């Protein structure tokens, strides 16, 4: 958390390009005098989003054999444009703050558990992220009364069934294929 | 994107 | 900020 990590990410160019936006350069330095090329946006449904490894605020250090640590904005764009159909990126990022994993036991009310979910493979709630997210908690429902679950929580598992890289419909099935008492594994920021 | 009730 | 689509 807060420390630098370095990663090789190879992307295959799709019809709409690599599927991300950049800012920075020696002539457009955002944040102090740091000339780094940064990712500012991951395009929904694009190559970077489907791959899932590239993150907003990652700094691109190399594009294939080209050093983009101290280049103009235009030089970076050109290097990415000319990089071919298989693009090998070497990036740097500050590790995000760690998430708290929590177990929550809920008893269903007459209207279920009282929350809504979004996300899944092909329905990413955040571009690049296949996780199931809580998007709504029903006033007066079981999740609300318990008080632990919150909007923006990630559902990792329901009872013994993992929800890592699953389709949205399977996440719903798993959450509805339950008895009255449900055990949830949850990731909080 | 989808949103479902649980 | 200058931003380019890649
Ligand atoms: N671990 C290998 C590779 C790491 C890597 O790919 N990143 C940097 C080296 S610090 C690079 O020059 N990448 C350009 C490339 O893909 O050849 C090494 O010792 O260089």
């Amino acid at each position: 958390e807060g420390e630098m990590e370095y990663e090789e990410i190879t992307l295959e160019r799709g019809n709409s390009g690599l599927g991300f936006s950049i800012a920075g350069g020696t002539d457009n330095p955002h944040i102090g005098d740091d000339p780094s090329i940064f990712i500012t946006k991951i395009i929904p449904g694009g190559a970077a989003a489907q791959d899932g490894r590239l993150r907003v605020n990652d700094s691109i250090l190399f594009v294939n054999e080209v050093d983009v640590r101290e280049v103009t904005h235009s030089a970076a764009v050109e290097a990415l444009k000319e990089a071919g159909s298989i693009v090998r990126l070497y990036v740097m990022r500050r590790k995000p703050p760690a998430e708290k994993v929590m177990e929550i036991k809920l008893i269903k009310g007459p209207k279920g558990l009282g929350f809504s979910i979004a996300g899944g493979v092909g329905n990413q709630h955040i571009p690049g992220d296949n996780s199931i997210y809580v998007t709504k908690i029903i006033e007066g429902g079981a999740a609300h009364k318990d008080g632990r679950l919150q909007i923006g929580d990630k559902i990792l598992a329901v009872n013994s069934v993992g929800l890592e890289d699953v389709m949205h419909e399977d996440a719903v099935a798993a959450l509805k294929n339950t008895y009255d008492v449900v055990y949830l594994k949850v990731a909080k920021p | 994107r989808r949103e479902s009730e649980i």
